[PDB]
């Protein structure tokens, strides 16, 4: 390798650049709180502000002048004995305390307090009661989370009567509980990832000094990523989510250790060939730095493709991951190269402690090259057979199962299910806004008509309205009923203050937040549409909000955005591979192999999670797993292809086989480390994060064991001359004469 | 047509590139993996490397029948000198 260029500058400025990176670590970790704190205090919303459900609920609050935010929490009062007057006193005290704290509580629907709707709130057996509290801040935001914590503190402050307990649950409470669970599990997941990385590096390098230096590289790179993202989130530059924090920590550590393994393996291979420290470092840089730039570009762009989605979870997953991975890759390429440079001078720190294993990988490359068609067919079948999990794959949105059952929201749901149906604690708000006054006899006949119509919709269990204070009470209201003080209270609680909109509480029959709820939302909307049709009040709006409509918007956006982001990631990673290798065919092969490996990863992860774990796969697991797989598997294929291109000078088949012999151990070690670090999410209390990690780990195990090891070199050997189009590359070179004997 | 010594030297150099067995060990009167310990898949490796960097074909059908380096060098001779 020629001693010049960026490698020379990093060589001479190794110590100053280590000092600069350390100073950056200190600055980013001394002026801004840690990633967990900023993620908790700068969490992104759950659903976009432009979503139909969010605008519907905001319109609910604006018209009814009760709240201004999309966040609801249920307060379940579960008692061993039937809820008597002492339970009513306790509930009234809770309501008064909540109204005394308007900073976090915007409105409280006193259904149980008013006798007219009291039986509506009580359970059928009369053991449990629930009250809705509309808090401040959109669901999932830091404001909503702190509102939920304030509500929980308020509930716990009031002395509950003996035999009666109160729990705070609901969607906003569920998001706050998922944040709490992630804060609980971040320490253990980081400790597990450290232990796994240390164990794998001890197994691979077998040198204490080498593993300590690599660990310093990885920890400082991860600190750089975490500090940069915390700085961005703290100054409100970018959104952030707890999903982003956990996934960023693990991807940062895993990719940093992969870059460390790449550089150390190349340096040790160069040393084992016979090159001295200077030449070995220069060769390692000139043969791996461009690979690491490409790997970082692929990961950053793949995550950035999520920034162009619609939901705020993927929006806050895109840019923060892109910036964090870019910081990780810059930290690797600069400070890891500098650390290798400085440690090369210091004795024999990075000198390999054992002969590198090439004979096995060289034999495997021979098997791949000589018979590329059978190997390629075998690996294609082995990677496509995973797609057998599609007829039966489920994408349950039920976030209750993905959180620990001891959390306040999960315990509240557990108390609810012991006396209520699963749906009655996740209701839906509907209304119609008349252009005229709604306090009229014919208007209430129309209201009763639409209530009956929405009740007759299949899958809807309970409907609550002015004419139906409970699940179920020729109809006619005489004018004298308008002056009834109880009826006036029911009016104020169900009608808009100006008497132009009437609210409806809708409770499903099955799970409201399962696909049945999504197919129920449109049915409710259309049914109300023809129920209001042919009426003097026709011409109103049908804003329907709640958890079911929210998940309907999220699921349609999830499907469309996952498809478009997968396509964008494919195109962008292909563009990056074409930029690096200057070979369109090689880039296409890398992308296709990663796609088929993704199919296998989907099959394996769906199998394990939905069939032996028993927990159905979460919806965002697919998107994050796809993005991370397109990043990392393509990165491994890029490293292999770059090594092949370097080795081509001796020939195509022999180039592939020499590249495999030289890089098989390095790539398999890196892939094992990354996959095991991702599977280290299996201990995360966020079962969705565990699903993401296990899916990515299994996918990358497939990538390194069979995809990178067999599929990519088999395609390369099968194609040959055309594998490097449009770069004019020959077949086996001109036959050299047989050398004179020595 | 290349003679014995240069082809043996080329095979010895490719063994160096493969395993590292010293060149003077290879001799056209000795034997193969039952003597010098390079596996059948690593015969495939030897054959593909010698197809690439030396431009002489080796079929899998004839590979199994080669059990001395003398046998493979003889195959090289009667595959090269036939135009």
């Amino acid at each position: 390798a020629r001693p010049g260029g960026i490698a020379k500058w990093i060589r001479v400025l190794a110590v100053p650049i280590i000092l600069v990176w350390v100073a950056i670590i200190a600055v980013l970790n001394t002026v801004v709180p840690q990633l967990d704190v900023v993620g908790e205090m700068r969490s992104v919303s759950m659903s976009p502000d432009d979503a139909p459900s969010v605008i519907a609920m905001k319109r609910v609050g604006e018209v009814f002048e009760e709240f201004k935010s999309n966040s609801s929490v249920m307060i379940v009062l579960e008692g061993e004995q039937p809820l008597g007057d002492e339970a009513h006193k306790y509930y009234d005290e809770i309501v008064d305390k909540l109204e005394a704290d308007p900073a976090h509580v915007e409105h409280v629907q006193d259904f149980w307090g008013d006798p007219l709707t009291a039986s509506g709130a009580q359970s059928p057996d009369g053991l449990a009661s629930y009250v809705q509290v509309y808090t401040r801040g959109n669901q999932g935001e830091a404001l909503a989370n702190e509102s939920v914590e304030a509500v929980q503190d308020i509930v716990e402050s009031v002395p509950a009567p003996p035999g009666v307990k109160a729990y705070v649950t609901g969607p906003a409470a569920l998001s706050a509980d998922q944040h709490v669970a992630s804060d609980r599990s971040v320490r253990v997941i980081e400790a597990l990832t450290f232990a796994v990385i240390i164990t794998m590096l001890l197994l691979v390098y077998r040198s204490i000094v080498t593993v300590i230096l690599t660990l310093v590289m990885v920890v400082l790179s991860l600190s750089a990523a975490r500090g940069m993202i915390a700085f961005l989130g703290y100054h409100e530059i970018i959104g952030l989510s707890v999903f982003a924090t956990n996934l960023l920590t693990t991807l940062a550590i895993a990719a940093a250790t992969d870059y460390a393994i790449f550089l150390i393996g190349r340096y040790q291979e160069a040393r084992s060939v016979g090159e001295d420290r200077e030449q070995s470092y220069y060769t390692m840089f000139h043969s791996t730095a461009h690979v690491v730039l490409g790997s970082g570009m692929t990961i950053a762009g793949a995550t950035l493709c999520l920034h162009f989605t619609r939901m705020p979870y993927f929006q806050s997953l895109g840019i923060p991951l892109a910036i964090g991975m870019s910081v990780v890759v810059l930290a690797s390429l600069t400070m890891g190269a500098a650390i290798i440079s400085v440690a090369s001078r210091f004795g024999k720190t990075f000198e390999p402690k054992r002969a590198m294993r090439t004979r096995g990988w060289r034999k495997l490359g021979a098997a791949v090259v000589r018979w590329p068609a059978p190997i390629l067919v075998t690996t294609i079948a082995l990677s496509v057979v995973g797609l057998l999990a599609l007829p039966g794959y489920q994408t349950n949105y039920n976030d209750r199962r993905y959180l620990p059952q001891d959390l306040p929201a999960n315990t509240g749901y557990a108390a609810a299910d012991r006396h209520f149906s699963q749906a009655r604690m996740n209701p839906e708000l509907l209304m119609i806004e008349s252009d005229h006054d709604l306090r009229n006899s014919a208007d209430f006949l129309v209201v009763d008509r639409i209530a009956k119509r929405v009740f007759q919709v299949p899958g809807i269990s309970r409907v609550q309205a002015i004419t139906r204070p409970q699940g179920t009470p020729s109809f006619y209201l005489p004018p004298e009923t308008f002056e009834n003080p109880d009826f006036k209270r029911g009016m104020k609680m169900f009608l808009s203050p100006d008497g132009h909109a009437v609210r409806f509480i809708i409770s499903h029959e099955g799970d409201p937040m399962s696909p049945e709820g999504i197919k129920h939302i449109d049915a409710i909307k259309q049914a109300a549409k023809e129920a209001i049709k042919g009426t003097p009040l026709e011409g109103s709006k049908i804003y329907l909000g709640g958890t079911a409509a929210t998940f309907k918007d999220l699921q349609e956006g999830a499907n469309y955005d996952l498809i478009i982001a997968g396509i964008a990631a494919l195109c962008l990673i292909f563009i990056i591979m074409l930029i690096i290798t200057r070979a369109v065919v090689a880039s296409a092969v890398i992308v296709g192999t990663v796609v088929i490996s993704l199919g296998a990863s989907f099959g394996l992860s769906v199998l394990i999670w939905q069939h032996i774990i028993g927990l159905e796969l979460h919806w965002m697991v697919l998107a994050m797993a796809v993005i991370v797989l397109l990043a990392v598997g393509a990165d491994y294929n890029l490293l292999l292809v770059s090594r092949i291109k370097e080795e081509i000078h001796a020939g195509l088949n022999t180039g592939i086989i020499r590249s495999m012999g030289g890089t098989g151990s390095v790539v398999t070690s890196a892939g094992l480390v990354f996959a095991f670090t991702m599977m280290s999410m299996a201990v995360s209390e966020l079962a969705v994060i565990a699903q993401v990690g296990t899916t990515i780990g299994l996918g990358l195990l497939f990538d390194t064991l069979v995809i990178r090891s067999f599929m990519t070199p088999s395609i390369a050997a099968l194609m040959g001359k055309w594998f490097w189009w449009p770069q004019r590359v020959r077949q086996r070179p001109l036959p050299a004469p047989w050398p004179q004997p020595v | 047509a290349a003679t014995q010594e240069e082809i043996i030297a080329g095979l010895a150099e490719i063994i160096e590139e493969v395993t590292g067995i010293e060149p003077s060990e290879v001799t056209p009167e000795k034997s193969f993996v039952d003597d010098l310990d390079i596996d059948s898949l690593s015969m495939v490796e030897i054959a593909v490397q010698t197809e690439d960097k030396y431009g002489v074909k080796i079929p899998d059908e004839d590979l199994a029948g080669l059990r001395t380096v003398g046998d493979v060098v003889a195959y090289i001779q009667k595959l090269e000198e036939e135009n």
